[PDB]
RNA sequence: GUGGGAGAGGGUGGUGGAAUUCCCGGAGUAGCGGUGAAAUGCGCAGAUACCGGGAGGAACGCCGAUGGCGAAGGCAGCCACCUGGUCCACCCGUGACGCUGAGGCGCGAAAGCGUGGGGAGCAAACCGGAUUAGAUACCCGGGUAGUCCACGCCCUAAACGAUGCGCGCUAGGUCUCUGGGUCUCCUGGGGGCCGAAGCUAACGCGUUAAGCGCGCCGCCUGGGGAGUACGGCCGCAAGGC
RNA sequence: CUUUCU
């Protein structure tokens, strides 16, 4: 299914612009550095686009990982 | 002129002296090419997600200025030249695109 | 001869053969197995038995350094990898922890022809 | 890019009167400025092609503006193109 | 014109991390690799598997789509600069200034060519292993041009929607991307699917027409010979028209 | 794996 509960409805109201609030950006990796689908950030089109932009451009300033190890398997 | 956000990372391991010094010639800098510094953030040391120049931690500073468009590639050439300085990043500023709201 | 009781296992799985190398707590091997290392020529030393093999002979030399608990580190999908991971886990080591690490490129090399055909 | 003063600078230039936005003296003014600042970019960037294209356009939206100048009124034409600085 | 918008549209410079290959160091042995099986091949001058450092080239995971942009070819890491197109609102300005477009000029995937540079991975040719009755192939191990950059040339294609461009007219339904709105829907632009009328040989098309009309362009006239011969024009050549 | 012709 994956209806855990979208990232976005836990969450209160932020600014995707921000590239470096680490806290909630936090929020849109999977267990990996990857960027969550829309069907778990909950986003849209237009959101779920700046957000990548975002959360790139942190991953390079630091703020954010590239990519995690997989603990489990 | 466009209103810009810089990104400058250090070294995590300066002491009072050297990591004043280095704002040193970055304040300078931003000046010397044009930089109207609007205001400042310095968050300091945070825990990046992985090494940067194998340390494992960063100093962050943060700048939004006023400056010359034709000239944001030479003020950041000039910022990366100083050894310390291992991160910079110059961003066009943008309305904050909210949501969940 | 060393006693180190503690580190890591990693375990290098592929369609081709498995090969187990356990290391001390920051990366240098202590001692390694797999397909080959055991009777197994060709074929067979890809086979999951084999990884199973592997993986104890792996740990039975390690345990001559006096190995104990042990870090488990995946790479790569192949015939028999949760084989050699169930292995290690029985073997008399324990195991702490396992994890997926296989190496992913964020697209960098065109791979060879046997492996394009995707996209 | 063409800031706003570079523009309304040149709309209030050439309008025929208080308020004429596009006469087709404004329109023939406001292009060749965009064109000679794109036929600038372009003296660099010769491989811009995608951004010559405009070019092309641009051009042909003008002539044909004049086209029509030249026909309708010949004297304010002359009047325009010398002025602009057109042709040659 | 004024005010907004989305965007892998184009050009220059910069920069980020993952991975491969190579080199250095550690630790550590007898294999690794590869297949349907194998072998060639690499490894005791110590390979594979593991860790740390370095050099280099090429591409840009997730987001990513059923998505977006472009006239087409095509275009996806991030940043800045330069720059093209397009859409919406207000209805403010000019007042038919419009459409098409033989020839012209420009653009034009890949391979290919010329000079210079670059060269990690991949890889025509080629050098080997295997399979086979044979194997000039498929499978395996290597590998040069090339793939990359620059400047110049080539101009082709299943260059496809196999559907030239523009305008008007003719039920709706549903999903979708972007803008406005009195924002459980209305309205404009774009992408999809099902369908009225109608059209079609049928398949299907159906406000994104292949329907009903008007304007302008290109093209077809049984198959093979043959995109060949001849002539001409273009190209360094290959070759193109 | 391959696996021609009638
Ligand atoms: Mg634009
Ligand atoms: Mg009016
Ligand atoms: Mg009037
Ligand atoms: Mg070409
Ligand atoms: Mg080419
Ligand atoms: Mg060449
Ligand atoms: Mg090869
Ligand atoms: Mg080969
Ligand atoms: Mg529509
Ligand atoms: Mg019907
Ligand atoms: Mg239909
Ligand atoms: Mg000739």
């Amino acid at each position: 299914p994956s209806r855990k509960a979208k990232v976005k409805a836990t969450l209160g109201e932020f600014d995707l612009r921000d590239y470096r609030n680490v806290e909630v950006l936090k929020r849109f990796l999977s267990e990996t550095g990857k960027i969550l689908p829309r069907r778990r950030t909950g986003l849209s089109g237009k959101e779920q686009r700046i957000l990548a932009k975002t959360i790139k451009r942190a991953r390079i300033l630091g703020l954010l990982p590239f990519t995690e190890k997989l603990v489990r398997k | 002129m466009r209103r810009y956000e810089v990104n400058i990372v250090l070294n995590p391991n300066l002491d009072q002296s050297q990591l004043a010094l280095e704002k040193e010639i970055i304040q300078r800098a931003l000046e010397n090419y044009g930089a109207r510094v609007e205001k400042v953030e310095e968050l300091g040391l945070r825990r990046l997600a992985y090494p940067i120049a194998k340390d494992p931690q960063g100093y962050f500073l943060w700048y939004q200025v006023e400056m010359p468009e034709d000239r944001v590639n030479d003020l950041a050439r000039e910022l990366r030249i100083r050894d310390n300085v291992r991160r910079v990043m110059v961003v066009k500023s943008q309305e904050p695109f909210l949501a969940n709201a | 001869k060393r006693q180190v009781a503690s580190g890591r296992a990693y375990i290098h799985a592929s369609y081709n053969n498995t090969i187990v190398t356990i290391t001390d707590p920051d990366g240098n091997p202590i001692t390694w197995s797999s397909g080959g290392v055991i009777g197994y020529k060709g074929s067979r030393k890809g086979t999951p038995y084999a990884a199973q093999l592997a993986a104890l002979d792996a740990a039975k030399k390690a345990m001559a350094y006096g190995m104990q608990s042990v870090d488990v580190i995946v790479r790569g999908t192949g015939a028999g990898r949760e084989q050699a991971i169930r292995a290690l886990q029985a073997s008399g080591l324990q195991v702490k922890s396992i994890v997926d690490d296989t190496p992913v490129p964020h697209n960098g090399c065109r791979p060879k022809k046997k492996f394009r055909k995707a996209s | 890019p063409i800031t706003k003063e570079e523009k309304q600078k040149v709309i209030q230039e050439f309008a025929r009167f208080p308020g004429d936005t596009g006469s087709t003296e404004v329109q023939v003014a406001l292009l060749t400025l965009r064109i000679n600042r794109l036929s600038e970019h372009l003296k660099v960037h010769k491989k811009d092609h995608h951004s010559h294209r405009g070019l092309l356009m641009m051009v042909g939206q003008r002539r044909r503006l004049l086209r029509y100048l030249q026909r309708e009124d010949p004297e304010r034409y002359r009047a325009l193109i010398e002025k602009l600085g057109i042709r040659g």
